[PDB]
């Protein structure tokens, strides 16, 4: 029902110079944090209004730890060009990703910890918060060497305890935002195309979370679906379309599920 | 709140 | 290396009107990798006074990013996105659909 | 045997003198950290470095510098020593930021505003009370080490040339012999108890003897009195009936 | 920061001590237990980052991050756990605070007490006091006299008799000094021999 995640891109910059870090928290779909290694403030920084109550203490000991992130990963590229044998001369990137999710009843419900190289997945942590699956022989390296370090252990520690009580903790403090189920506004609309073709959209507007399942029923998978966007003040923004063969047999309808509507839409021309 | 632990490809 | 190929929607928040305040969105999404330029066009030419979202990524691990700007839309100004990135061999500009 | 080494293991240092303390490790820890001991206060946090390449100011960094080039050492120096820096430096290390810490020997460091303030113990056995031993049938000797200064003395008992455990107990901290004084002189003692018979028997020798770590060869000394070096002042006690 | 008690704690040998510890931040997630002796570097008892009990041998540690403590309890006392007792806390980064530490002291129960004050003459005018045989509660106390100088107690451990016996040392460059008011400022047994 509600989770929280943490987002790191490191990139290496060879021909233009240091590597770049960006680190971001979102809780389910809202962003709370930044830290960019660009910037000028070279602090972690608040981007909701609800974490901004946090204090220095607070401030000061995220900033601490996504600084040190930033030089680790810079080694991280150094030595994942080594284990692959590329060139200096290439920009490469290191993603990492972690978080949990609690259910309704803000309880535990899973952990992620995942590693990617140049877009790929790397490493990552098993389901069962134990053990690690390497994508390849490469990654099977830092398995070993984070097995026998007891990494496993200490992360499932944080990802089934305080990742969850920090979460339940922003899900208190800012539940006028992050506890809302704004509903779709839906509506559609009608292009002619050609002389004997149409095509019918379907829009849903000004939604929140961003999860939503659009379909068309004549009564169809050879459509159009664009990706969910943000509108930019916080809520999202979805459409699919049709391509009806005539003019007027367009006895097509839409469905529009979301956790904000007691029972899924359906929309007509 | 993020994990405090340092962590890389050591 | 694999590369990803930016997916570029140009769009409104709100609802489209003529003389009335709103903000023009360019979204940049399923991309791969993270250097990318983007500029909002006003009549074909830049817009200064754009901002953009923080870094993030996707599931599959591609990059996303929101780059938006107040505007005030009209009859005959027209506006687009320009996005240049690895995959593009010359910069790709999408015109904002005012009736998409 | 791959662990961490603090160096040196005690110091005197001149106010106003420049001063690096080492420490390194080859146990492959990225993060480090500096801590400063002094009672009532436990261990203070003076920098740290989390990762290879970086540091951080701890809870007490004024006066102090580090620097961590690479993995293994990290380094802290005193540009300018000050009397309040008198302390017990322990340097640490950990696999990695949020796991355990483990600390280096330490390094008893002392400031003194002038080198003409160190001087080495006197030490003098005490005899057992005939007393003690026709109320007891046990007979206790007590080494009395006093007049030192700084307070960086180790004490052991030899009996017969043989360093001794059982039956001996020392005072954990020397005791100052003026309290006004803020560098006084300071004082040690020591109790060593055998057995009544064995006291008595004139063939047994008894020998109290005090480690002095005072200033070193690299320190110019233009004093009437004797250089007060590192050294080891002894006092001695035969057995009698 | 970090908060313990400084101590001194007394317990019983062979009887359970508890050592305890808050902390003020909630982002924090390790904690340790460490060992000191004194003249000696702090040594690893046990970590814990997880809400509950640990177990390791006679020790258990117990944590409670929503109440913002951590404890050590220690069974059957044995002397060489008398000690320095740090806690240490992350506070994120790297920033790892210790708490002052909690000295303490296991004491043994004396079989036979026998208080007693002797003077003892040096091997060469001088002479020291020597206050020993008390029990383990006794405390000696500092004179208020600026030229008396009194160690505090100390207790030695004759292994071979299986005897242990509790001491206190006096003396002063002043020859006023005599050893029946060496010890007028401590607590001292009434039927303290004085030969």
């Amino acid at each position: 029902s509600h989770s929280m995640r943490y987002f790191f891109t490191s990139v290496s910059r060879p021909g233009r110079g240091e590597p770049r870090f960006i680190a971001v928290g979102y809780v389910d779909d809202t962003q709370f944090v930044r830290f960019d290694s660009d910037a000028a403030s070279q602090r972690m920084e608040p981007r909701a209004p609800w974490i901004e109550q946090e204090g220095p203490e607070y401030w000061d000991g995220e900033t601490r730890k996504v600084k040190a992130h930033s030089q680790t990963h810079r080694v991280d590229l150094g030595t994942l060009r080594g284990y692959y044998n590329q060139s200096e001369a290439g920009s490469h990137t290191v993603q990492r990703m972690y978080g949990c999710d609690v259910g309704s009843d803000w309880r535990f419900l899973r952990g992620y910890h995942q590693y990617a190289y140049d877009g790929k997945d790397y490493i990552a942590l098993k389901e069962d918060l134990r053990s690690w699956t390497a994508a390849d022989m490469a990654a099977q390296t830092t398995k070993h060497k984070w097995e026998a370090a007891h990494v496993a252990e200490q992360l499932r520690a944080y990802l089934e305890g305080t990742c969850v009580e920090w979460l339940r903790r922003y899900l208190e403090n800012g539940k006028e935002t992050l506890q809302r189920t704004d509903a779709p506004k839906t509506h559609m609309t009608h292009h002619a195309v050609s002389d004997h073709e149409a095509t019918l959209r379907c829009w849903a507007l000004s939604f929140y979370p961003a999860e939503i399942t659009l379909t068309w029923q004549r009564d169809t998978q050879d459509t159009e679906l664009v990706e969910t966007r943000p509108a930019g003040d916080g809520t999202f923004q979805k459409w699919a379309a049709v391509v009806v063969p005539s003019g007027q047999e367009q006895r097509y309808t839409c469905h529009v599920q979301h956790e904000g509507l007691p029972k899924p839409l359906t929309l007509r021309w | 709140m993020m994990w405090d632990r340092g962590l890389g490809m050591m | 290396m694999i590369q990803r190929t930016p997916k570029i929607q140009v769009y409104s928040r709100h609802p489209a009107e003529n003389g009335k305040s709103n903000f023009l969105n360019c979204y940049v999404s399923g991309f791969h990798p993270s250097d990318i330029e983007v500029d909002l066009l006003k009549n074909g030419e830049r817009i200064e006074k754009v901002e953009h979202s923080d870094l993030s990524f996707s599931k599959d691990w591609s990059f996303y990013l929101l780059y938006y700007t107040e505007f005030t839309p009209t009859e005959k100004d027209e506006y687009a996105c320009r996005v240049n990135h690895v995959t593009l061999s010359q910069p790709k500009i999408v015109k904002w659909d005012r009736d998409m | 045997i791959a662990g961490i080494t603090q160096a040196p293991t005690s110091q005197i240092l001149a106010a106003g003198r420049r001063m690096t303390l080492r420490c390194t490790q080859d146990m492959r820890h990225n993060a480090m950290y500096w801590y400063r001991q002094d009672l009532g206060l436990g261990l203070r946090l003076i920098h740290y470095s989390n990762t290879a390449g970086t540091t951080g100011k701890g809870e007490v960094p004024d006066g102090y510098s580090v620097s961590r080039a690479n993995t293994d050492d990290f380094p802290l120096t005193l540009a300018s020593a000050v009397p309040s820096q008198t302390s017990v430096y322990f340097c640490a290390s950990s696999l990695s930021f949020g796991t355990e810490a483990f600390f280096g020997q330490g390094t008893r460091l002392t400031v003194v505003e002038d080198l003409n303030k160190v001087f080495p113990p006197e030490v003098a056995v005490f005899e057992p009370s005939e007393a003690e031993i026709s109320h007891t049938q046990k007979a206790t000797l007590v080494c009395l080490a006093t007049g030192f200064y700084p307070d960086h003395v180790e004490l052991s008992w030899w009996v017969n040339g043989k360093e001794v455990h059982s039956g001996v107990c020392t005072d954990p901290q020397p005791l100052k012999e003026q309290p006004a004084l803020n560098d006084s002189r300071y004082a040690l003692s020591s109790r060593l108890r055998v057995s009544a018979t064995f006291w008595q028997d004139p063939r047994n020798h008894f020998r109290c003897q005090v480690q002095f770590y005072g200033l070193s060869e690299n320190d110019e000394w233009t004093q009437d009195r004797a250089k007060p070096v590192t050294q080891i002042v002894s006092a001695e006690a035969w057995g009698r009936a | 920061e970090v908060e313990q008690n400084s101590g001194p704690l007394s317990v019983p040998e062979g009887a359970i001590a508890s050592l305890n510890c808050t902390y003020s931040d909630r982002g924090s997630q390790s904690f340790f237990w460490y060992r000191q002796y004194s003249g000696k570097s702090p040594e690893l008892i046990m970590f814990i980052y997880s809400n509950g009990d640990k177990e390791d041998g006679r020790f258990t540690a117990q944590l409670n991050k929503a109440s913002q403590y951590v404890s050590l309890l220690i069974r059957d006392s044995q002397p060489s756990d008398s000690a320095t007792y740090l806690c240490a806390v992350n506070f994120g980064g790297g920033k790892l605070i210790f708490g002052q530490g909690t000295e303490l002291s296991v004491k043994p129960n004396i079989q036979n007490p026998d208080p007693a004050v002797y003077q003892l003459r040096d091997s060469k005018d001088k002479s020291v006091c020597l206050f020993t045989d008390f029990d383990s509660q006794t405390n000696v106390s500092q004179s208020k006299d600026s030229d008396v100088y009194i160690t505090d107690k100390c207790v030695l451990d004759m292994r071979s008799m299986d005897f242990k016996s509790n001491s206190a040392v006096a003396w002063s460059n002043k020859s006023d000094f005599a050893c029946a008011n060496a010890f007028n400022n401590s607590i001292i047994p009434e039927d303290t021999f004085f030969p």
